[PDB]
C-alpha cells in the first residue's frame, strides 16, 4: 500500500515521515472511497471480463490453443483462464491499496521463472492482461478507467 | 549524484607478491562524491600517490542536488 | 589452502584491454573470469543467485568495462533495494546487523563494541549508514 | 504490514475477491487516516521534547540516574534515550499503518532477551514508554490519543 | 522535488515509474497551482514574518539576547534575523517543490556542525522557526496553513 | 534534476526569494505535467515493443547483424538492445522531469568515448534512437510527442 | 567436502597405515565406475530444467500446494520451491561424481530440517519431489548410472525425513 | 584446451604442471581426428539442418502457425538460418576441443536476444536436439559421442 | 616520516654510516622534542576553538559565506570546517614528528587536484590556514610558535 | 583430489560441472590405474627407500647425528627415520589423489612451526626428502619417476 | 588467445565454415606444438638459473644494486627478480599458445605507466629481458630458440 511504501522508505533513512510523504498519504485516504467503488465494479464484472479477454487472446494467438501450444486442451485452457482470473483479482487488490506492492509480491516476483518451468509463453500472458484491460476499461467510467489502466499497464510491463 | 574519476598508483612496500598486482597498483576508478573522501585517505595511508582527480558527473558547486 | 573456501580476485580488466589484433574476435575469452566473479558476488552477498527482474545489470556493466572495481560493485549490492528488502526490513534491528555483518565482512561480530558501533550508526542514519560503515571499515580494506 | 494490506492478505489466502464486508473495514481505516497523518506530524516535530518530558517524568531524578543505577554514566544515559527514540519512531509508524505488526517484527522481537543479557530493567523501560504515551496524548489531542495509546500499550505489553 | 524523488527511486530499481508513483505525480501537478499561491503569500509577508518571529523568540528566550548569549549585540541580532530569513526562503522553495529535498540540501545537512562552530544553540534556532510558523499560519488560510506547517515542522525536526 | 529544482537553484545562487516571473515558469511546467505522466505510462507499457519496432526499422536485416558487423554474435546483439532500453528509460525520466540534465549525468557522459573505443558505430546508434522516437511519437499522441521528441533529439545530439 | 578416493586415504591416514591391497581394491572399484558417472552427470546437467518440470508435474503442481493457501501458492513461493529442487538435483549430481555422500551433509543437509520447520515448508512434500526427481533421472541416465544416482537421492530424502 | 590450461596456471602464478602439459600433448594429437569429424558434419551440414528443422516442426505445429514466430517463408528461413548458425558453432567447438568458442558466439545474451525477437527458447533447444540426432546417425559411434557432448552443452545452455 | 628517520634515510642513500654531524642534527631534535609535546597537548585541547577563531578571522562575514559563495549552504560550510580540522590535526602530527613529509604524503597529496575540480578557492583556504597559525601561535607560546609556524607555512605553500 | 577440486569450483559458481571440468575428471579416472601401480611400487620399496635415504642424509649432514645434533642417539635417530617414513607415506597418498592437497594438509601446513619448537633443522629434513626422491626414482620407470618426482619436489619446495 | 582460436575467429567474422586451407594452418601449429612443449619444460626446470644468469649479465655488480640505485635494498632487489620471473613465465605461456596476445593483455598493458610512476628504469629492464632471451636460447636449443625469441622480443618492444 501507499502507506507501507512510505514507512519503509522512512525506516531505511531512519527518519520520521517527510511532509511530502505525509501529503501523499492524505491524498490517498481521500481517494480511497472512490477506489473502493472502482474495485467493486470490476469484481462484479469479473466473470465476463475474463471470458471476453480469453476469447480475444485466443483470436490474437491461435498458436497457444493449438496441439503444439501450451494452452491447448480443456484442462490447459481452464488453467490459462484461471491465471487470467488470478491477475484480475490482483489488480483489484492493487487499486484499493493504491500501490502495486501487493500485486508485486503475489504475482510479479519469480513470475518469469515459474512460467519458464511451465513453458508458458510470457508475451501471450501479457496479451491476455492487455485484453482484460480493454474489457475492463469499457465497463469503467473514463476517469475510473485511467486509474485501473495504470495497474493493468504495470502488470503488462512486469511480464 | 556527483561522481569522481580518479587515477592513482599504489606501491606494495610491506611485502612482495608473486601474483600480478598491476590492477591493484595502477587503477582508474569512478567514485561517488561522498566515497571519494574516504578513498582518498585510503590511498594516502597506503602511501600511494593520486595522479589525477576529475569530477566525472555533476556541476561545479551546484547549490542543491 | 584447501582447508579454506575459494577466494575470487579480479586479476584483469578486459574493457581497457582492447585487443590489439582481431578486434572483432567473437571468441574473445577471459569474459568468463569476470562473469564468474559476478556470479560469486551474488553468492556471497545474497547467498543465492537472484531472480530475473532482481539482478542489477548497471553495476555489472561498469565492472565488465573496468569503470568500477570489485570494491565498488560490492558497494552497489549492499546499497541495493533488494538487499534491504531481504535482510534489513523483516528483522529486529540487531538481528539484521548481525546477518549483514556476516555477509559483508565474512565473520560474526567479535564483541559488544562492534555491535554497539553499528547500532548507534543505524539509529542516526538507518540501513544505509550501517552498510556504508561496514564497507568503509579499515578491517574491510585490509582483508579484501 | 498495514491495515489495508492485512485485509488484502487475508483475502488472498482465501483466494476470495474483495467483498463489501472487507470494503467496510478498509473504509473504516480511510476515515481514521486523516487524523493519524495529523498526529504523526505533531509527534515528529515534538519528538525531542516528548522524550525529554517522559524522561523527566520517570527516568531522571531517580535511583537509575544516581551512581549504581542502570542509567548512571553518560554512555548508559545516552543508550537509554536512544532506545526511547526508537520506541517513539516505531509507534508513530504503527499509528500511520494502523497495524501493530511492525512493532513485533522490528522492536518487540528479541528485545526481552537483549535486555536480560544487558541487565537493563524491563519495568523501568515500560514505565518510560507509558510516560511517553501520556506526553504524546496531550500533544496529539483526544481523538488521535486513543489511536496513539494502543500502540504504546502494545509495546509495553510486549516488553512485559 | 517530489518528481526528483520518484525518478531517483525508479532509477535505483532500474525500472519505469510505478503506477502508484505516477499517481502521486499527478496529484502533485494538480496541487501545484495552489502551492504557488501559498508560496507567493509568504514571500510578500516575508519581512514582517521574520520581524515578528524574532521578537517572539527573544521574549521566549531572554538568554540568547544576553551578554553571554550568541544573539546578543546588534551585529549578532542581525545575523540571527538573517538566518530566520534564510529558513523562510527555504520553506517557500519546499512548498513549490512539494518535497523537503530542496530545503534539505541547502539547510539541513551539516546544520548541526555549522551551528556548533558558531556556538549558536540549535534549540533556540528551532524556536525561531516555530515562531515564524505561527506568524505565517495567521496570514495563511487554514488549509494553506496546514501545507505550510508541514514544511515548517520539518525544519524544526531537522534542527 | 528537474524543472522545478532548476528554477529554485538559479534563485538560490542569487539568494532571491521566488518571484512571480519564476512562478510563471513553474506554472507552465505544472500544466504540461499531466500530459507527461500519461505519456510516461504509455511508454513503460509498450517499451519492449518500441524497442522491437525500432530495431526492425534500423538494426536488424542489416550488415550489423551479418557476420563481421558490430551487432553480430548473440552477446553483441544483446548489448545493443540493452543500450536501446537504457536510452528509452532515461528519455522517459527526462520527459517527466522536464529537464535534459539527467540525460547528461547518466547516459550522455563518456558515452562517445566508450563507443569510440568499442568501435560501436555512432551514426547507426543515432539512427536507432531516431527510430525509437518515431515509434514513441505514435503511441504517446501529438501533444506528448513534441515533449518526448526533444529528449530523444538531445540524446542523438549527444 | 570428501570424495571416495580421499575417504580411503583419510581412513588409512588415521590408522597411519600405508595403502594396502584391500584399500587399493576400493580405489580400483571407484575408477571403473568413474567413466559411467561422468556420462550420467552430463546427461543430468543438460536435462536439468526438464527433470525439475517433470518432477513438479508428478507431485507439486495441480495440487493444494499450488492452490491459494498452499505453501507453493504465489509466484514468489513457486519460484523458491523450484529453486530448492534445482539445488537438490545439482548437489546429488556432485555427490554422484564424488562417489561420497559427505558433500550433501556439509552443504545441503545441515540445518535444512530446522530451516524448513521455521519456514513452514512441508517436509513430506519436499521428500516426495526428491523421489520424483530420482525416478525421472533414472530414466535419462540409464540403468547402470541409475543405481548410483538413486543412492544420493535417497540420502537426501532420508536426511530431510 | 591450451588456453584453459594457461589460464589456470596464471591464476596459480605457476609454470604449467606436467599433467597439464601432458593434456596439451594429447589434445594436439587428437586434433587431426577432431578435424575429420568436423569435416564430415560440414559436408552433411545442409541436409542435417533441413532434416532437423522439419523434424522439430512435426513435434510442435504451433511454432510454424499464423500466430507463431516461425510462420511464413521469411520467418521459416530465419529459423533455419539460426539452426545452421548453431551447427557451424558446434563444428568450431569440436576442432577447438572446448565449448568456449561456441559459448562466446552463441550462448551469452542468447536469452535476451530471443526474448526481444519473441522466439520461444525451448523450441530452439528442441531444434538443437533434433540436429544432434541427425548428426549422430551420420557419425560413427565414438565420433558421435564426442559430437554429442558439444550438442548437449548447447541444449543445456539455452 | 620523522626527523630521525629522515636523517637515517639520507645517510642510507649515500650508504654512509651515521656520523657526528648527523648525530648533532638528531641531538638538536631531541632537545626540541619536549617543547613540541607540550605544544601538541595545548593544540588538541583547544582545537575546536582554534578552528572557530580562524573561521571568524577569515571565512565568515565574507562573500564565501554569502549566497553564491563557495562556503554558502550548511553542507559546504560543514565541509570547509571539517577540512580546517584536518589541516590542524596533520600540522600537529608534523610538529611532533619534526618533519614536513607527512604533510606531503597525506594532506598535500591529491587535495590541490580535488580543490581545482571542485572549484574551491586555494587562496581562501590558504588564508584560513594562516589564520589558524596565528591563533595557534598565541596558545602554544613563543618557543613552540616558531616550530608550529613552519608546518602551517608548508601547508599554505603547498 | 582432482574430483574434489572440480566440484568445489562448480559449487562456488553455483553451476553444474562444465564440459572442460568433466573432461579433466575423465582423464583422471583413466590415469588412476597407472597411478595406483606407481604408489604400490613405492609402498613395497618403502623400507629400503627410507633406509638408503637416511644413510645419504647422515653422510650429507654429519652434524645432525652428532652429540650436539638433534638426531643423535638411537631414540632420536629412530624418530628422524620415522619422519622420513611419514613423508613417503604422504607422497604415495598424493600420487593416488593426483593432487598435493592430501600431502599438504597432513604435512606441509604448520610444519615450520612444529619443527621450530622441536628445534629440528628444516633444511636437513628437506635434504632427506631429496634423498628419498633419488632412491625412489631409481626403482621407478622413467615416466613413473617423473610423476613421482613432482610430488617429491613439492615437499622439498614446501620445506625450507 | 591461441593459434587455433585465431584461425577460428578469422573464419567466424567471414561466417565461413572451416576449410582445408584453414585446416592446413591448424595442422602447421599442431606440428610445432610438440617442440614447444619440450621447450616449455626446459624453461620451467631452469627458470631460477635463467634469471640468475640474466641478472649477473645486466642487473648485478651495477649502480642499480649500489646504494641510491633502483634495485638497492632487499625489498627492491626481490621485486626486480620477481618481475624477471613474470616475464619468463608469460613468455613461456605465449610460446605454448603460439600467440603474442596474452603478453599484451597481461604483461604489456599499463607496464610503462606503472614503471614511470615507480621510477623503475625501462631500458635496464629491457636489457634484462634480452639477457634472459639469450640464456633461454641456449637451453631450449636452435629450433625452439627461434620460437622463444619472438615472444621475448615482443615483450622488449612493448616495454
Ligand atoms: C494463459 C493466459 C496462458 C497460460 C497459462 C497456464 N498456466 C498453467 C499453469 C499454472 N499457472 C500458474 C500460475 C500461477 N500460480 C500462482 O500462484 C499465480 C499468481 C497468484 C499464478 C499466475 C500455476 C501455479 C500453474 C501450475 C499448475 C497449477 O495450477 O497448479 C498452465 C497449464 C500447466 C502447464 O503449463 O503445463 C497454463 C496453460 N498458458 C498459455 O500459453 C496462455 C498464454
Ligand atoms: C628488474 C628487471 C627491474 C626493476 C623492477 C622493479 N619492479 C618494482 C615494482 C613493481 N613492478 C611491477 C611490475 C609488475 N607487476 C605485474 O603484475 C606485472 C605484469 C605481470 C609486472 C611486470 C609492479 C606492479 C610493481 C609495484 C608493486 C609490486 O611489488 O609488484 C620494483 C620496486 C620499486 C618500488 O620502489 O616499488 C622494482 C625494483 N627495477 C630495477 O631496478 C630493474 C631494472
Ligand atoms: C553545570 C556545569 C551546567 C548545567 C548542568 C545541569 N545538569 C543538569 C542535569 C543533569 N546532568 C546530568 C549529568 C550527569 N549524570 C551522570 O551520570 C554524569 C557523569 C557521571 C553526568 C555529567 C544528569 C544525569 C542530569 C539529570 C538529573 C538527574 O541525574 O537526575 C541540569 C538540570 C536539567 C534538568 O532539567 O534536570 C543542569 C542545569 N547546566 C548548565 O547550563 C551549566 C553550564
Ligand atoms: C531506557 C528507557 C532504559 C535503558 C536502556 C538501555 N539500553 C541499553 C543498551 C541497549 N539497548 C539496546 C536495544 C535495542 N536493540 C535493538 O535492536 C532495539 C530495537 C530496534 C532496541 C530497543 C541495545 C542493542 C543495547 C546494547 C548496546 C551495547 O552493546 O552497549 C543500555 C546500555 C546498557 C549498557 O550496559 O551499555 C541502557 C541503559 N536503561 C534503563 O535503565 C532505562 C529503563
Ligand atoms: C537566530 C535564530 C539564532 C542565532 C543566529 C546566528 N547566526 C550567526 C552566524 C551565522 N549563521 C549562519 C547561517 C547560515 N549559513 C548558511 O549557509 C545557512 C543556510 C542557508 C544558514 C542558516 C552563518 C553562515 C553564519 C556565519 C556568519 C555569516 O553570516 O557569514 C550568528 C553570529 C555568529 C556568532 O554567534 O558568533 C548568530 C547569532 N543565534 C542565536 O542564538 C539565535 C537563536
Ligand atoms: C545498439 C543501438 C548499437 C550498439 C550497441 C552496443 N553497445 C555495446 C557496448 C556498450 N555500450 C555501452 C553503453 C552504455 N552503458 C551504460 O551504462 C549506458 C548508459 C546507462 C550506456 C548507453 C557500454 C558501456 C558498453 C560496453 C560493453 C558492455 O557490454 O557493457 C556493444 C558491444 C560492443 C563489444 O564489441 O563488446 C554494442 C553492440 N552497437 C551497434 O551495433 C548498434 C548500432
Ligand atoms: C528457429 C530454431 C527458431 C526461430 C528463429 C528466428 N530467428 C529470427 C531472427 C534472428 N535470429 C537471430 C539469431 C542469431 N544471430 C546471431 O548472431 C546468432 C549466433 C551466431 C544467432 C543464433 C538474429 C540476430 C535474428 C535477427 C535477424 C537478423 O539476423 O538480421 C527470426 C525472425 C524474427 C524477426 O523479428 O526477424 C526467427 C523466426 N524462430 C522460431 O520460432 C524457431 C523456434
Ligand atoms: C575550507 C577552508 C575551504 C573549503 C573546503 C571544502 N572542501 C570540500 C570538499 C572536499 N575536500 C576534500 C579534500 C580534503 N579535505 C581534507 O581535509 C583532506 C585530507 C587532508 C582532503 C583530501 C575532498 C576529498 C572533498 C570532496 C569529498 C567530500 O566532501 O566528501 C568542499 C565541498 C565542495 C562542494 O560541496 O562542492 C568545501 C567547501 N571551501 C571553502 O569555501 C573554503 C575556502
Ligand atoms: C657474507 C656474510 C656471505 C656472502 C655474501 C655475498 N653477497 C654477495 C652478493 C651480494 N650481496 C648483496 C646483498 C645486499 N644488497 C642489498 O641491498 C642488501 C641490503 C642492504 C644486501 C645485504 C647483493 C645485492 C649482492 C650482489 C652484488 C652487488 O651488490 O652488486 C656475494 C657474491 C656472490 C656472487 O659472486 O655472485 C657474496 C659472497 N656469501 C657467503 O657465502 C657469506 C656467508
Amino acid at each position: 500500500s501507499v502507506l507501507t511504501k512510505a514507512i519503509v522508505n522512512a525506516d531505511a533513512e531512519a527518519r520520521y515521515l517527510s511532509p511530502g510523504e505525509l501529503d501523499r498519504i492524505k491524498s490517498f485516504v481521500a481517494s480511497g472511497e472512490r477506489r473502493l467503488r472502482i474495485a467493486q465494479t470490476l469484481t462484479e464484472a469479473r466473470e465476463r471480463i475474463v471470458k471476453q479477454a480469453g476469447d480475444q487472446l485466443f483470436q490474437k494467438r491461435p498458436d497457444v490453443v493449438s496441439p503444439g501450444g501450451n494452452a491447448y486442451g480443456e484442462k490447459m485452457t481452464a488453467l490459462c483462464l484461471r491465471d487470467l482470473d488470478y491477475y484480475l483479482r490482483l489488480v483489484t487488490y492493487g487499486i484499493v491499496a493504491g500501490d502495486v506492492t501487493p500485486i508485486e509480491e503475489i504475482g510479479i516476483i519469480g513470475v518469469k521463472e515459474m512460467y519458464n518451468s511451465l513453458q508458458t509463453p510470457i508475451p501471450a500472458v501479457a496479451e491476455g492482461v492487455r485484453a482484460m484491460k480493454n474489457v475492463a476499461t469499457s465497463l469503467l467510467s473514463g476517469d475510473d478507467a485511467a486509474e485501473a489502466g495504470f495497474y493493468f499497464d504495470y502488470l503488462v510491463g512486469a511480464m | 549524484s556527483r561522481y569522481f574519476k580518479v587515477t592513482a598508483c599504489i606501491p606494495s612496500l610491506k611485502r612482495v607478491r608473486t601474483g600480478r598486482e598491476l590492477q591493484n597498483t595502477f587503477f582508474t576508478k569512478l567514485v561517488p562524491y561522498e566515497n571519494w573522501f574516504t578513498e582518498q585517505q585510503r590511498i594516502q595511508k597506503a602511501g600511494g600517490k593520486v595522479l589525477s582527480v576529475k569530477l566525472f558527473t555533476g556541476v561545479q558547486g551546484a547549490n542543491t542536488g | 589452502t584447501t582447508l579454506g573456501p575459494k577466494i575470487f580476485k579480479l586479476t584483469q580488466n578486459v574493457g581497457f584491454r582492447s585487443k590489439g589484433m582481431v578486434q572483432n574476435a567473437g571468441v574473445v575469452t577471459v569474459e568468463g573470469s569476470v562473469q564468474a566473479l559476478i556470479t560469486a558476488a551474488y553468492q556471497q552477498i545474497f547467498g543465492r543467485q537472484l531472480y530475473q527482474g532482481q539482478r542489477l545489470k548497471v553495476a555489472e556493466i561498469k565492472l565488465e568495462n573496468g569503470e568500477t572495481t570489485v570494491k565498488e560493485f560490492v558497494r552497489a549490492l549492499g546499497r541495493s533495494e533488494i538487499f534491504r528488502k531481504l535482510y534489513w526490513e523483516p528483522f529486529y534491528v540487531c538481528k539484521a546487523i548481525e546477518y549483514i555483518h556476516r555477509r559483508l565482512l565474512g565473520r560474526p561480530t567479535y564483541d559488544r563494541v562492534e555491535n554497539n558501533r553499528y547500532f548507534d550508526i543505524a539509529s542516526k542514519k538507518g540501513f544505509y549508514g550501517v552498510v556504508d560503515a561496514m564497507l568503509n571499515s579499515n578491517e574491510y580494506q585490509e582483508v579484501f | 504490514q498495514d491495515a489495508i494490506t492485512a485485509v488484502i492478505n487475508n483475502y488472498d489466502v482465501q483466494g476470495k475477491y474483495l467483498d463489501g464486508a472487507a470494503l467496510d473495514k478498509l473504509k473504516a481505516y480511510f476515515t481514521t487516516g486523516a487524523v493519524r497523518v495529523r498526529a504523526a506530524a505533531v509527534i515528529s516535530s515534538n519528538a525531542t521534547t516528548i522524550i525529554k518530558e517522559a524522561a523527566a517524568k520517570a527516568l531522571i531524578y531517580s535511583d537509575l540516574t544516581r551512581p549504581g543505577g542502570n542509567m548512571y554514566t553518560t554512555r548508559r544515559y545516552a543508550a537509554c534515550i536512544r532506545d526511547m527514540d526508537y520506541f517513539l519512531r516505531y509507534a508513530t509508524y504503527a499509528m500511520l499503518a494502523g497495524d501493530p505488526s511492525i512493532l513485533d517484527e522490528r522492536v518487540l522481537n528479541g528485545l526481552k532477551e537483549t535486555y536480560n543479557s544487558l541487565g537493563v530493567p524491563i519495568a523501568a523501560t515500560v514505565g518510560g514508554i507509558q510516560a511517553m504515551k501520556e506526553v504524546v496524548g496531550g500533544l496529539v489531542g483526544p481523538d488521535a490519543a486513543k489511536e496513539a495509546s494502543i500502540y504504546f500499550d502494545y509495546l509495553s505489553s510486549g516488553l512485559s
